[PDB]
């Protein structure tokens, strides 16, 4: 059908004060049939976190693509790449294959080490940088995510207010969507310390 | 949209409207459809808008170089340049150009190029898509070898009819006059011919 | 000095030495004599074998059903040109329905030879061809140099000891043009001509090769028992 | 792809004892509008061959370009190529043929139909046909387009086969071609009163008679007809 | 299409592929193998589009063996899977795709553990303790949740597999004429002659 | 749009003799309901005792015939005036057809002459290549009118003896070239009546080992 | 997306919305839409969201090249003629509809460019989905010879017409005012209509509300050595 | 069209019919569909007449050329896996194939391979190909025996084609028999379907849809 | 055309490439140029020379801007400097700026210009560049930074350095005047002063070109209203400005 709804997937991302959090589901389907409840859609190059939604194979292709580009950045200029600089590379890689593109929708989430600001950004198929300082949502339960996320969220949250909001936001769209859910992992990204917390949730 | 050019005793006078419709919404209404491609050889553009302009830039590049190496082009020369770009990309570049100009040796000449790209010399030309309403007017009341005053009214009066019967023709009537005296622009606003 | 192993460099005496050296490829080749009239042209060639058990080297090459070339230079170099003449003969027939003119076929030939004498790593062709043919302008005999220069002649020769044949023809020049409609004699006057280039080489049924072209004859090569009535 | 845009009418023709006649009219219609009048479709080539072109006006112009280059090409080298190796009609034909085939293969055709009308140096008549499919044939009567089934029948009633070419003289042929322009002019809805005419003879050279009109039309009958059948 | 199940018990990967091959209206051959030995302890089973399958199974087996004779050390299942993933990625961007679904089972002698992997026609690698491709998949992923236990032995695992086959045999309206079983384990790659 | 192939009709009949060959075809040249020309050959001599006809759509017919008469020329040139067999002509023709298989030729091509047993051969090809040595075969529009008749009179197909009643097949006939020629014109007279793509002129190339003879005979013109 | 570009006596003022959409859903309440070819050549873009941002970045690249290769200011025409040429090759497969504006030494300019390579010139042009609405307001209030303080008001009310009546347009209204031989001023968030009310309550939650299955700490740091 | 081969313990009987078509009418009935690749390999023409006839002759170029380089006549398996690779380039270019390359070598015995348009390459020991492949299978497979005689295996071939000829519209003409031994193929003559039909019926007392 | 596809940079028999050494010879013929890296800027200075006094040196650029943060200054051939400044601009934008959205770090751009040097020792038909550049710049991660790119194709980071015909004298003077802490006003005071013991023609602000990569300017940016962007840290000083500071030596 849709080339970005044939295995589903979602990514939600939110900012708080002095922290960000990003989270994905763990579902890989082939249409109707569930194949796996343990495929990641979040990856980490350094202290940047890149969540990638959309078609199954291009999540994986694109992970090893940026794995290649992040290595050459770090080696030449002798530091881990910053969130803001990286966002520009996520845009260009999509745009190079302007026709017949990568059928993804990534989410960049970090906290800059040079300024200490939460910073997040988004992309469509072709990739238009979507600034925010709220939250950016992407995937196949994104219509639901945009409503749900906005309603709970209060501008700026504490590092563990932020775990309760982005967890509920993700659960409630994911159990009203058919191609999302089925086990999920929520990350809380503070300055220097990332915790990966799997979530108890509905498998049916 | 209506474009025309008429030969007369002192040279050739070019004529255009200024409405460019796309759909029902008029994008621009002060369009200057009369383009200089040398300095005594001006053209008239009609048809697919981006594809006429693209060609014209290339023709301009050809003639600027032609001047600089071989000497000044003629109406004939410029029209030829035009034809061979429409002719060799004739499936996808869709252009009706009227190339009109004043030579210092042969006076005014007019060529008409339709969408296939075939040159044809004419003592006045009309091409467009608003010029299918004034076809019978232009032939009956036209005379070859008219004095200046007459010519300017002949092209006004036709475009006034084109405006009236074609709603893809409108706004200002622009005329550029090419003569040995030089290069003179006239502009006629709507009350000035809607009066008639 | 190094003007002589470079085909791109002159030569303070205003030459190139390579085309000249290439012109000496013709002198060490074998002899051939051509003579033509207004209705028939003839090539009379002396083939030359290496030893007793070796065969004799064909020296008239059929180019078409009305065009023939004969070498007198080096054989490997002649195999590049023979195709080229065939190629432009079939292209002229194919496209323009025209049995390729002899005179125009010379002009093509020039420019193939020139473009390798202009270019380094290239060489002038060491072969020099005599090219006969029958078109609507009549019969013609061309002499092609390694230079790429073509000239049009009542009769000529190239090879080894070519000068003596040119003499036999310079005399007998005004006899054979006024022979017309009698190929028998035209063939006979060239046998006497190539006999002045011998030096006890004789002419047998294995040495002599004649080929003719007519207004009533296509291209034919006689050899074996067909030149044994013209010894 | 290429499909017709601006199109001519028909070029019509027949053989007679000492040469060939060929005639075409002066029209570029752009469908409904009959937009170019006095733009000629017969192109004399050489000095004894008239090559009459139907179909596309665009394409036709660009094949006149190649004919002119071809006279330039045959003249080169040789001074006797304007006397006894001139451009024969079979020559002008062969190049036009071969061009059509090769353009057909790349699937962008030069959309024309050509008659190549002449007389050989041998004195033989030559009238030979090519079209945009690449098809060739000779006949005693030949016609492009719509005229290949309108004009062609009338012409072909004078010369039926290859043994009435000797018996058809320059004056019966002149008449038949005039007549067939007029037959077309009634029943063909893209036509023009002006037409050019060439007459190719084997002793007076090529004569190129321009700017004839069609006359002696019938209309005298049309005051009698009233209604469509119910109305009288 | 054709059956293609994997099941990874604590000491062996048990792969199975269908015997029957039906090209045209008629089964033409009834015992054809649909596997290729890549490495002594790495096995690849295939089913997919007729005539892509032969070329893609033999292509990958040339390249993996070349890499093995070079270092004299066979690549992990983990590695094999990724190289497999990579070509299928490339093939849907290319003019005509290879649409060949493969289950890769290998014994990893470096973790000293058996491992199973699933790579679909699009090129998605997934580790899984059992897997399946095509319509075959639909009847056995549910039946396998019921009886599978991670700590099983091989002979337990063989009777589970003959349960799986049995369920397919009735409920599938396409004949497969039973499976051929091939086991991949640390003593080599062996076969079972019982269905 | 563009459509790149037509049809120009006509029909051919190649009959492989026993010591002769005959290749006949009508010379009627048409497009749609128009008669282009009364007479315009569809049987071409190629020389070296092989006749060739490609009938179908004219434009391919002219070019593939043409590309064969060069492959004749080049053979004489580089293999040094060796004889070109009918048998070697066939194999060669197959590559000419097959060279274009994606924008293919449109003509049924039949060749005939005498090969290296001195017996008549006719080889007939399908448009994208393939060929088969036949004893008789037709091609073209009207070919299925002419074929089942020719099978009746030559190969005596389905004719049994009188008084046996099927227990014995009717004995074969040794032919001469005039016996056959009679039969060609008549089968064509039928096809012309009963089909609209046949008529005008009938042109019969005969190959004998004494040279290639060309004999014209008229049909009805309709 | 409502984007006006209004020429005036001493310059040009170009203003746009802050809404970026992805389908019917509002991606971003506030996002930039005015981008910078060159410091004196601004542009805003309408049509397809990625192909606005990249094509500006790209002819941006080559002009910056070009301005420094010539040791002179980069002209409005320089930009215009490269855009134009570049868009025509793909024959209108790259979806961008830009209002291009700017000042240079040879005066004030204002252009519009379609996705193929039509270019028009008025003293007021608009592109977007808002185009229609924008344009209406302009033709009533506008005259020849407007002052700055006049111009900016005309630009603002013009985008506000855009917001009320077009749904592809909304949120805040951005302005950038350029005058000839004076610095180019970016007034992002000039005029804010549609200021979001207070939500009826907080939807904050006590600790422990959701259920964790497991927890871990995962490392973003390099390997250390004691 | 209906083409078959089956191994037994003497080698491989290859049998084909000789009528082909175009349209709904008999184009030819003189066509032989047993294309000699080698004098030790027989290949069959089914599907498209041109494509099978062209390539199978090219395979025999590459077979002849193999013998020269390695000084050793090719295996049956090596022949098939040249053709499969070549074919597979022309996939999605409209190329239809449908051949079996059958050979007897001393290192493989009798072997049959089927090659396909698609580029499948299957080994197996009874392969029936054509529009009438359904009707060949029946008679073959109900009386197949590995331990079979050479007189009896040519008659089992004969009869699989004669059922197929009878019921399929497009088969007919003649039946061709080949016995492939180690020392190359022997041709076991031509049997017209016209003459054959009524002799088999008189002998076996089979056929009793058909009046008699 | 071409018919050269073999290097003309070749090793000598006792080692060392002959050609990269010769190319370095052409550099020490040329003008004297210096660069002093301070804690808050980098100052660079060079001397301007003309064919004749009828030639202007105000329309000639012996200091160029590559990006708004990283400038260049040379000693060596004028022509080689010209092409090597342009190819650097083109590769600065095409091999990083498009992709990463910001201008290259000073180190990263230095690294790129060093491969261009390399491909004019390597690859047939070419000879090495005949300039040594100082590429001074500022990036966010190395602070201010000074490099010296040479025809060899290697680069070395410096604290202050000299190249040209006065190079040996210059660096002996620079040894004694480099201090750990140098303010931007002090840095200018050493660099003019060093260059003055390497001048024997006219000494005026019209013959001495000086450029600072000091600290940033929101007045040569061309706009205001984005506080992310802070203008050119590169700022070439006109003749008059340099001239005030010559009277204050």
């Amino acid at each position: 059908s849709d080339p970005s709804s044939i295995n589903g997937g979602i990514v939600v991302a939110m900012t708080g004060k002095d922290c960000v959090a990003i989270a994905c589901d763990l579902r890989l389907g082939s249409q109707s049939l569930g194949v796996s409840n343990k495929f990641e859609k979040i990856f980490h190059y350094g202290h940047v976190f890149l969540g990638i939604t959309g078609l199954a194979t291009d999540v994986t292709t694109l992970n090893e693509m940026f794995r290649y580009k992040t290595n050459l950045y770090k080696l030449k200029e002798e530091r881990a790449i910053e969130p803001e600089t990286f966002t520009q590379l996520v845009s260009s890689s999509l745009y190079e294959r302007r026709f017949g593109p990568y059928f993804v929708g990534p989410v960049v989430a970090g906290i800059n080490s040079k300024s200490g600001k939460p910073f997040i950004a988004g992309f469509d198929l072709i990739g238009c940088i979507d600034e925010a300082k709220d939250f950016i949502v992407s995937g196949t339960a994104s219509d639901q995510l945009f409503g749900m996320c906005e309603s709970l969220y209060e501008p700026n949250l504490e590092p563990e207010d932020l775990f309760e909001t982005i967890s509920q936001a993700l659960l409630n769209a994911a159990d009203r969507d058919a191609l999302s859910g089925w086990g999920a992992v929520v990350y809380i990204i503070k300055k220097d310390e990332v915790v990966k917390r799997y979530l108890k949730m509905r498998q049916d | 949209t209506s474009i025309m050019a008429v030969t007369f005793k002192d040279g050739v006078i070019l004529g255009a409207d200024s409405r460019t419709t796309t759909g029902a919404y008029i994008a621009n209404r002060v369009t200057d459809k009369l383009t200089r491609v040398h300095d005594k050889i001006w053209c008239c553009r009609s048809g697919s808008a981006a594809d006429t302009q693209a060609i014209a830039d290339i023709v301009q590049y050809h003639l600027e170089l032609y001047t600089s190496q071989y000497g000044t082009p003629s109406t004939e020369t410029a029209a030829s340049v035009f034809k061979e770009l429409c002719y060799e990309n004739k499936d996808n570049l869709t252009a009706g150009i009227i190339v009109a100009g004043y030579d210092d040796k042969n006076k005014g000449e007019v060529y008409t190029i339709p969408l296939g790209g075939s040159v044809h010399k004419l003592p006045y030309a009309i091409a467009g898509s608003g010029s299918t309403f004034i076809y019978g007017y232009c032939d009956k009341n036209f005379r070859e070898n008219m004095s200046k005053e007459e010519t300017v009214d002949f092209i006004k009066h036709s475009l006034s009819q084109a405006i009236k019967w074609d709603g893809s023709s409108g706004g200002v009537i622009r005329m550029v006059v090419l003569t040995a005296a030089g290069v003179e622009r006239l502009i006629f606003y709507p009350d000035e011919y809607e009066q008639l | 000095n190094n003007y002589d192993g470079d085909t791109v460099t002159f030569s303070p005496t205003g030459r190139l030495f390579q085309v000249e050296y290439a012109l000496e490829a013709i002198k060490q080749g074998s002899v051939t004599v051509g003579l033509r009239s207004n209705t028939h042209a003839v090539l009379v060639a002396l083939k030359r074998n290496a030893d007793e058990l070796s065969s004799y080297q064909k020296k008239i090459i059929k180019c078409d059903e009305h065009m023939g070339l004969s070498l007198a230079g080096l054989a490997p170099d002649a195999r590049v040109l023979s195709n080229y003449l065939r190629q432009q003969c079939n292209y002229s027939s194919l496209v323009f329905n025209r049995k390729l003119a002899v005179e125009r076929a010379g002009h093509l030939l020039c420019d193939k030879a020139q473009k390798n004498t202009q270019s380094y790593g290239g060489r002038p062709y060491g072969v020099g061809l005599l090219i006969i043919g029958y078109d609507k302008s009549g019969a013609h005999l061309l002499e092609f140099q390694p230079s790429g220069n073509v000239t049009e002649l009542y009769g000529t020769a190239i090879g080894a000891r070519s000068q003596g044949a040119k003499t036999y023809l310079e005399r007998t020049l005004d006899t054979f043009i006024k022979i017309d409609g009698n190929p028998d004699e035209l063939i006979k006057a060239g046998v006497e001509a190539i006999s002045q280039s011998l030096r006890d080489e004789s002419l047998t049924v294995d040495n002599l090769s004649i080929a003719i072209v007519g207004k009533d004859t296509p291209f034919t090569i006689y050899d074996g028992e067909a030149v044994a009535k013209y010894i | 792809t290429q499909q017709p845009i601006v199109t001519g009418t028909s070029v019509i023709s027949m053989k007679y004892d000492n040469g060939v006649i060929i005639a075409a009219d002066n029209l570029g219609s752009y469908g409904s509008l009959l937009r170019f009048n006095g733009v000629e479709r017969l192109i004399p080539v050489g000095d004894n061959t008239v090559v009459g072109i139907s179909g596309d006006i665009s394409d036709m112009q660009h094949i006149e370009r190649l004919l002119k280059d071809l006279v330039t090409e045959n003249a080169y080298d040789n001074p006797l190529a304007d006397a006894e190796e001139a451009l024969e009609p079979s020559y002008i034909f062969e190049y036009l043929a071969t061009v059509m085939y090769q353009r057909r293969s790349k699937m962008n055709p030069l959309w024309n139909a050509i008659i190549v009308a002449g007389v050989q140096s041998n004195g033989d008549q030559f009238l030979r046909y090519v079209n945009l499919l690449g098809v060739t044939y000779s006949s005693p009567t030949l016609a492009t387009g719509f005229g290949a089934h309108m004009a062609n029948p009338l012409l072909r009633k004078v010369v039926d086969r290859e043994s009435d070419i000797p018996k058809t003289t320059v004056q019966v042929a002149e008449e038949a071609i005039v007549n067939a322009m007029r037959v077309l002019y009634y029943r063909d809805a893209r036509s023009s009163r002006n037409f050019s005419l060439a007459i190719i003879d084997k002793n007076t050279g090529l004569t190129f008679k321009k700017n004839l009109q069609v006359e002696n039309m019938k209309w005298d009958f049309a005051k009698d007809i009233k209604g469509y059948g119910t109305q009288k | 299409m054709d059956i293609i199940l994997g099941i990874r018990v604590q000491d062996s990967v048990i792969l199975a592929s269908s015997k029957a091959v039906t090209r045209g209206i008629s089964v033409l051959k009834d015992s054809d193998d649909k596997t290729r030995q890549l490495s002594p302890h790495t096995l690849m089973s295939f089913a997919g589009e007729a005539g892509d399958t032969v070329q893609f199974a033999e292509y990958i087996q040339a390249n993996i063996q070349l890499y093995s004779i070079r270092e004299d050390y066979e690549l992990s299942p983990q590695a094999v899977s990724s190289f497999v993933r990579q070509e299928l990625a490339k093939s849907i961007r290319s003019r005509r795709p290879y649409q060949v679904n493969v289950l890769i089972g290998g014994y990893d002698k470096k973790k000293n553990k058996p491992e199973l992997y699933q790579i679909d026609y699009l090129g998605t690698k997934v580790e899984l303790p059992y897997g399946a491709h095509g319509y075959s998949g639909f009847y056995t992923f549910s039946l396998l949740d019921h009886h599978y236990r991670p700590d099983m032995t091989t002979e337990e695992g063989l009777d589970l597999l003959k349960l799986c086959v049995q369920e397919l045999e009735k409920r599938m309206p396409m004949d497969f004429k039973g499976v051929i079983v091939k086991i991949v384990d640390k003593d080599g790659i062996r076969q079972v002659d019982d269905f | 749009q563009f459509n790149p192939y037509g049809d120009n009709g006509g029909t051919i009949l190649g009959i492989a003799g026993e010591d002769f060959a005959v290749l006949a075809g009508d010379t009627r040249n048409i497009t749609d309901y128009s008669i282009n020309s009364r007479y315009e050959p569809k049987v071409f001599d190629c020389g070296d005792n092989i006749v060739m006809s490609a009938n179908g759509f004219a434009a391919d017919g002219d070019a593939l015939v043409k590309r064969f008469k060069n492959s004749v020329k080049w053979y004489h040139f580089d293999h040094n005036d060796k004889k070109l067999s009918i048998n070697s002509a066939a194999r060669n023709i197959q590559h000419l057809l097959y060279g274009k298989r994606f924008f293919p030729y449109y003509v049924h091509t039949i060749i005939a002459g005498l090969d290296e047993d001195g017996k008549g051969a006719v080889y007939s090809f399908d448009p994208v290549g393939s060929y088969e040595r036949e004893q008789c075969r037709a091609g073209g529009a009207a070919a299925s009118l002419i074929m089942p008749f020719l099978d009746n009179q030559v190969n005596f197909k389905n004719q049994y003896e009188p008084g046996t009643n099927g227990k014995v097949k009717k004995p074969l006939k040794y032919l001469s070239v005039e016996e056959v020629i009679k039969l060609v014109r008549d089968s064509f007279t039928s096809a012309t009546e009963r089909h609209i793509q046949v008529g005008d002129g009938l042109e019969i190339l005969i190959v004998t080992k004494d040279g290639v003879r060309k004999e014209f005979y008229e049909l009805k013109r309709d | 997306t409502t984007i006006v570009g209004v020429k005036f006596n001493n310059g040009v003022v170009i203003a746009a919305d802050t809404r970026s959409t992805q389908g019917p859903i509002v991606a971003d309440k506030n996002c930039a839409k005015l981008h910078r070819i060159s410091p004196k050549i601004w542009c805003a873009g309408a049509g397809t969201a990625a192909d606005t941002e990249a094509v500006t970045q790209l002819i941006g690249s080559n002009i910056e090249l070009h301005s420094l290769y010539t040791s002179r200011e980069p002209r409005v025409v320089s930009a215009l003629q490269m855009l134009k040429q570049h868009l025509f090759k793909y024959q209108g497969h790259i979806g961008a509809y830009l209002i291009v504006a700017g000042v240079d030494p040879t005066g004030s300019h204002l252009f519009s460019i379609h996705a193929h390579g039509s270019t028009d010139v008025g003293y007021y042009l608009s592109l977007g989905s808002g185009s229609l609405a924008a344009m209406a307001v302009l033709e009533s209030h506008w005259k020849q010879d407007l002052t700055k303080e006049e111009a900016i008001k005309l630009a603002s009310d013009a985008i506000q017409a855009g917001i009320w009546n077009d749904l592809g347009s909304g949120s805040n209204v951005d302005v950038c005012v350029m005058e000839i031989g004076k610095d180019a001023e970016y007034l992002r968030n000039y005029l804010t209509p549609n200021v979001r009310e207070e939500k009826q309550k907080s939807y904050k939650f006590p600790r422990g509300t959701t259920a964790v299955l497991k927890e871990s700490i995962v490392n973003i740091c390099d390997i250390q050595e004691e | 069209t209906t083409t078959l081969a089956f191994r037994f313990q003497g080698g491989i009987i290859v049998a084909v019919d000789s009528r082909a078509t175009a349209g709904n009418w008999v184009a030819s009935q003189t066509v032989k569909k047993v294309i000699e690749i080698n004098p030790f390999l027989l290949g069959t023409m089914a599907g498209g007449a041109a494509d099978c006839q062209f390539w199978e002759t090219w395979l025999g170029s590459q077979c002849r050329l193999h013998e020269l380089r390695e000084k050793e006549r090719i295996s049956v398996a090596a022949a098939s896996k040249i053709l499969s690779n070549l074919v597979y380039q022309y996939k999605g270019a409209g190329l239809s194939m449908g051949t079996m390359i059958c050979g007897y070598t001393r290192k493989e015995g009798p072997t049959i391979y089927y090659v396909d348009s698609d580029g499948t390459r299957l080994k197996g020991d009874i392969f029936c190909v054509g529009s009438g492949q359904t009707f060949a299978y029946g008679v073959l497979d109900s009386n197949y025996k590995w331990d079979l005689s050479v007189e009896d295996a040519l008659y089992l071939g004969k009869r699989s084609i004669l059922a197929a000829a009878h019921r399929d519209a497009y088969s007919g003409g003649s039946v061709n028999l080949y016995h492939v031994t180690e020392d190359g193929w022997i041709y076991h003559g031509n049997h017209d379907v016209g003459e054959l039909f009524w002799k088999v019926k008189e002998e076996e007392g089979s056929f009793n849809n058909v009046i008699g | 055309t071409d018919r050269y596809s073999f290097s003309l940079t070749t090793f000598s028999p006792s080692g060392k490439l002959g050609q990269i050494d010769y190319a370095l010879t052409a550099v020490k013929q040329g003008v004297t140029s210096l660069g002093i890296k301070a804690t808050n800027g980098v100052v660079i200075a060079t001397e301007k020379k003309s064919s004749s006094p009828l030639a202007m040196s105000e329309t000639l650029s012996k200091v160029s801007l590559l990006t708004p943060d990283i400038g260049a200054v040379y000693s060596g051939m004028g022509p080689d400097y010209r092409v090597l400044v342009d190819k650097s601009r083109k590769v600065a934008h095409t091999s990083y700026k498009r992709i990463y959205g910001e201008y290259p770090p000073t180190k990263l751009l230095v690294s790129e210009v060093a491969k261009i040097m390399q491909e004019a020792t390597q690859s047939g038909g070419v000879r090495p560049f005949g300039v040594s550049l100082l590429i001074a710049g500022h990036d966010e991660f190395n602070g201010f930074s000074l490099y010296q790119v040479d025809p060899s194709g290697s680069y070395f980071p410096w604290k202050a350095t000299a190249i040209g015909k006065g190079s040996v004298a210059a660096k002996t003077f620079l040894e004694k005047r480099w201090n750990d802490e140098l303010e931007l006003e002090d840095a200018i005071h050493i660099a003019l002063l060093t260059l003055k013991e390497s001048v024997e023609g006219e000494f005026n602000g019209d013959t001495i070109e000086l450029a600072i990569i000091g600290d940033e300017n929101p007045d040569l940016l061309g706009y205001t209203g984005i506080p992310t962007d802070k203008g050119p840290r590169f700022r070439k000083l006109t003749s008059q400005e340099i001239n005030d500071r010559l009277e204050a030596l």
